[PDB]
């Protein structure tokens, strides 16, 4: 129950975040 | 147990055949029959139970029934070598993860003793299911090597996120931790008590109570402080903590758990008791049934004893060393006192009939 | 190399209480002539009386002859108790045969001391009859009966209990 | 023919941006290695497929 | 064995597919670095160990509640984002640390120090086993002891021995060596000692020879050095910050107490003052008795004869005597050590140690 919930959350969040930071890093941060 | 009879088995046996659990009820009867006929030889039960499973009688399609017939056979026929093969076919017939663990256990029980590498090794690959983690406990007592690792090893497992691992390790601890302190588990459990959910808190506090059973003051302290710091803040909290205070102080605080004793011998009964309470005692946990099952935990629970007797061999004044409080009269609580004095038969721990040298001949 | 493996590699039990054992009994599993030199190695061990190291090595040779071949003289009692623990205790294979053939020579002149060790743990009737035989004092009897009754299943029940009790 | 080749191998070999000397702190079983590099930072790096 | 392999191979395979899928998302290769500070807007400022600082966003593998300041972490290269968590066991966190988890040395191995043995036992071993006597009366325990004397023979032996008995991590830090010559870095180093302790208890913290950073002067002008006093103060404030009934017992070594602060004693913490002496006849008898077990020797040698010509010496002299004696026996090519050999050896070391002399009989 819990183990599956944590991993899905972490993959799901991470992909959105990874897209947002890379966007803010454009410029050269 | 100790006065097993066929007559009740004959009466109970066709009602078990009727089998659905909410009515005739006798699907669970299997647990009771197993524990009665532990550790001996009786083919009638083995066969009757074996046919009924293999056939697939009545409403056999309930999971709980497949569990009951599997376990019943294994429990009853402890130490019966060849005979045991019959039981192995039924258990083997419906595969599970509980079952890969149980192959080594039936072999322990049947072939007599444990001492070999294989059986610790075969479980160790699965661990790194509930029944599998439980199983190191039962195995390790024959392994010269095995016992020291057990305490580290399940310490790790409690912390494991997944919910199942979290329910099953505390019960194991509730038995263990009345003679084996482990710092890591007790410190963790405090945070997990308010982790994210009502059910986990139920189980945590209950768990602290089992572990605390019969052991009070001293080295217990880090676990003891957590218990005092809860009493109520809700009506669910009041209820659970109160039940914990009875567990903590069960048998006036001076009761113990041993699955192996000082008189160099194991008990088949004690393996079966733990096994049977595990199928039950699930009311405030996963695998929900009903409240009454808690009581099966009792069979395991032993008063502490070193019993001195003098040269009468039946109650008589005799003294052996101080406790924590003075030198003792017979039947007076304390455990593990070796003495100077010479036995009739064998100086060790346990009930001892004692004799004193004529140079300081005494009743003591 | 020959005797260790031959003992493992049979589907039957092992363990006897025989005046015959030779590690070759019934069907052959050792050569007669090989056996007799091995028999010569034992009265060295018997003369040494350092039996704790001795039983372990003996166990490694995995040969049943040596334990009873050792006992035919000398102070039984202490030594026989040390041997009785060593055999189950040390190797990760359960071993029990060495003690039981050794017991057969032991039963002739008896001994209460060794009998207690085998009698707990194994639970075997002959051993329990021998602790009893020696005991003629109901007080000593009562201490034996305490340690025996922690071996629960066997001692629990009618067809044994009350008939003993 | 060999001589022509020898000189050529040197000319290629000597063109490099240099490799850093570092120390394995400890081995990781996902086929990563932890190295504390002498003049650089600490990095966890991907061992060679063939090592 | 056979049973594991049958299960193992199909079980392994599902895990690997999942494991591959994980591995792709998270990337490689990575820099390792250390968290500077952890921020709850899901950011982090991090200290990269190449030097510079980058205000980075967390990539979700862990939350900021499953993270602590100063944890070791996996950093990418994008701006050095936090890919994943890593353990701090491997990556440095030490000053000068010998870790000896459950040491070889024991009371049995260093003979009869029995009177000294008894003191250290009631202060250091007894709380850890039994909080209960302290709790029932309702008194605080000693959480520190001081060992005075010379090391190798007194201070070192008792402290190794006791840790082994309690099954606690023995940490020796050399006080002086921190005595670093740049302003400011003693105080960092003290922080790392206390940081490791709280993470990794039960522990015995042994601070050797606090008399270079242990100074406290009377000045900081006129040849006064300000760092030395600062370090002494950071050390003191953490020590007084830590209090335990059986998680940490502190053993000190030092040979002057009037270079130390009266708040680094802190009366109500350091109650115990254990000091080495030269042993009694009986305890000397025991030190001899153990060491001769290990020899092959003549039977003209006695423990009794050896005692009478002794004037009370350390256990180290007795050890030294045995090595010197065997060397004259091996030189004469033989393994028998006479009463004369041990006697020649004893006289000789005693003579080298007792370089100052004073007539005491008059």
């Amino acid at each position: 129950l819990k183990q599956t919930e944590n991993d899905l959350k972490d993959i799901e969040a991470r992909i959105k975040e990874k897209a947002g930071v890379k966007e803010s890093d454009t410029g050269l941060a | 147990a100790g006065s097993k009879n066929d007559e009740v088995l004959g009466l109970l046996l066709p009602i078990a055949a009727s089998t659905d659990l909410p009515i005739e009820t006798a699907a669970m009867a299997s647990l009771a029959l197993a524990h009665v006929f532990v550790g001996t030889c009786n083919g009638d039960i083995t066969t009757s139970i074996m046919d009924n499973f293999l056939e697939r009688t009545a409403i056999e399609l309930k999971t709980d029934w497949v569990r009951f017939l599997a376990l019943a056979l294994g429990i009853l026929y402890m130490g019966q070598g060849e005979q045991v093969d019959d039981v192995l076919e039924t258990i083997s017939a419906i595969e599970h993860p509980m079952t890969s663990a149980i192959e080594v256990l039936v072999g322990s029980c049947a072939y007599t003793g444990t001492g070999d590498v294989l059986l610790i090794q075969d479980l160790l690959h699965r661990l790194t299911l509930a029944y599998a983690v439980l199983g190191i406990a039962l195995i390790a007592l024959g392994e010269d090597i095995g016992k020291e690792m057990s305490l580290r090893h399940f310490g790790h497992l409690m912390h494991y996120g997944n919910e199942h691992i979290r329910r099953m390790v505390p019960l194991a601890m509730g038995i263990v931790s009345v003679s084996d302190p482990q710092m890591k588990v007790f410190d963790t459990l405090t945070r997990f008590s308010h982790d994210a959910d009502l059910e986990v808190s139920m189980n945590s506090i209950f768990a602290m109570g089992l572990c605390g059973a019969g052991t009070n003051n001293a080295r217990l302290a880090q676990l003891l402080r957590q218990l005092a710091s809860y009493y109520s803040r809700e009506q669910d909290a009041l209820f659970i903590t109160r039940l914990a205070q009875g567990l903590l102080h069960l048998g006036k605080g001076t009761m113990t758990m041993d699955v192996f004793n000082d008189a160099h011998v194991l008990n088949k009964v004690t393996l079966a008791s733990i096994l049977t309470t595990a199928v039950g005692l699930v009311s405030p946990s996963f695998m929900l049934k009903h409240h009454q099952l808690f009581y099966m935990l009792n069979a395991g629970i032993r008063p502490k004893f070193i019993l001195a007797l003098n040269d009468e061999g039946e109650p008589i004044k005799v003294n052996v060393r101080v406790g924590q409080p003075v030198l003792l009269n017979h039947g007076e609580r304390a455990e593990l006192e070796t003495d100077e004095y010479i036995s009739y038969t064998s100086h060790i721990e346990g009930v001892v009939i004692l004799k004193k040298n004529p140079d300081y001949r005494e009743e003591e | 190399d020959q005797v260790e493996k031959d003992a493992e590699d049979e589907t039957s039990s092992d363990g006897s209480k025989s005046d015959g054992s030779a590690a070759t009994s019934g069907f052959e599993f050792s050569k007669e002539d090989t056996l007799r030199l091995c028999l010569d190695i034992v009265p060295y061990f018997l003369k040494h009386n350092g039996e704790e190291d001795a039983v372990d090595l003996l166990l490694e040779i995995e040969s049943i002859d040596k334990l009873p071949q050792f006992v035919d003289e000398n102070t039984f009692q202490r030594v026989c108790q040390y041997m009785v623990a060593c055999v189950p205790l040390l190797p990760p294979p359960e071993d029990v045969a060495f003690l039981k053939t050794a017991y057969s020579i032991y039963l002739s002149q008896n001994e209460l001391t060794d009998a207690i060790a085998l009698a707990v743990r194994l639970g075997e009737e002959d051993m329990i009859r021998s602790v009893f035989d020696a005991t003629s004092d109901p007080v000593m009897h009562k201490q034996l009966a305490y340690i025996l009754a922690a071996q629960k299943t066997s001692f629990e029940y009618e067809g044994v209990q009350d008939i003993i009790g | 023919n060999d001589k022509v080749r020898f000189i050529k191998d040197e000319l290629r070999l000597l063109q490099e941006p240099g490799s850093y000397v570092g120390e394995v702190i400890k081995i990781v079983s996902d086929k990563k290695v932890l190295v504390k590099v002498q003049p650089e930072g600490k990095y966890i790096v991907d061992v060679a497929k063939d090592i | 064995f056979v049973s594991n392999s049958e299960i193992l191979k199909p079980f392994e395979k599902k895990q690997e597919e999942e494991k591959k899928q994980l591995e792709e998302i998270r990337g490689n290769p990575l820099s390792i670095g250390t968290l500077e500070e952890i921020i709850d807007d899901d950011h982090a400022i991090v200290t990269s160990p190449t030097m510079p600082d980058y205000y980075v966003s967390i990539l979700s593998f862990v939350d900021k509640e499953l993270l602590e300041p100063g944890c070791s972490v996996l950093l990418h290269h994008k701006t050095m984002s936090i890919v994943g968590v890593l353990q701090d066991d491997a990556d440095p966190m030490v000053s000068v640390m010998k870790m000896d988890k459950s040491p070889t040395e024991s009371y049995s191995d260093i003979g009869g120090l029995e009177s000294q043995i008894q003191e250290i036992k009631e202060s250091v071993e007894l709380p850890l086993t039994h909080p209960e006597l302290y709790e029932e009366m309702g008194i605080k325990p000693p959480k520190g002891v001081i060992l005075y004397g010379a090391p190798g023979t007194g201070k070192t032996l008792l402290a190794k021995a006791v840790a082994n008995q309690t099954s606690a991590t023995f940490l020796r830090i050399v006080g002086s060596e921190l005595i670093q010559k740049y302003l400011g870095d003693g105080p960092r180093l003290c922080r790392q000692i206390f940081k490791v302790a709280g993470e990794n208890a039960p522990s015995i913290v042994f601070i050797d020879e606090i008399d270079a950073i242990g100074t406290k002067r009377y000045d900081s002008n006129s040849g006064g050095e300000r760092e030395i006093q600062r370090t002494m103060l950071e050390l003191l404030n953490q020590l007084d910050g830590f209090d335990d009934r059986g998680d940490v017992k502190v053993i000190m070594a030092t040979n002057k107490i009037e270079t130390l602060d009266p708040a680094l004693i802190r009366p109500g913490r350091i109650d115990r003052k254990i000091l080495f002496e030269n042993p009694d006849l009986s305890t000397k008898k025991k030190i001899l008795g153990i060491h001769t077990s290990k020899m092959n020797l003549s039977e003209d040698v006695n423990l009794e004869t050896l005692v009478t010509t002794k004037d009370d010496l350390s256990g180290a002299d007795i050890q030294a005597m045995c090595t010197e004696a065997g060397l004259l026996a091996l030189r004469e090519r033989r393994m028998q050590v006479t009463a004369e050999d041990f006697k020649q050896a004893k006289e000789r070391v005693m003579k080298n140690k007792v370089e100052e002399n004073l007539e005491g009989l008059y």
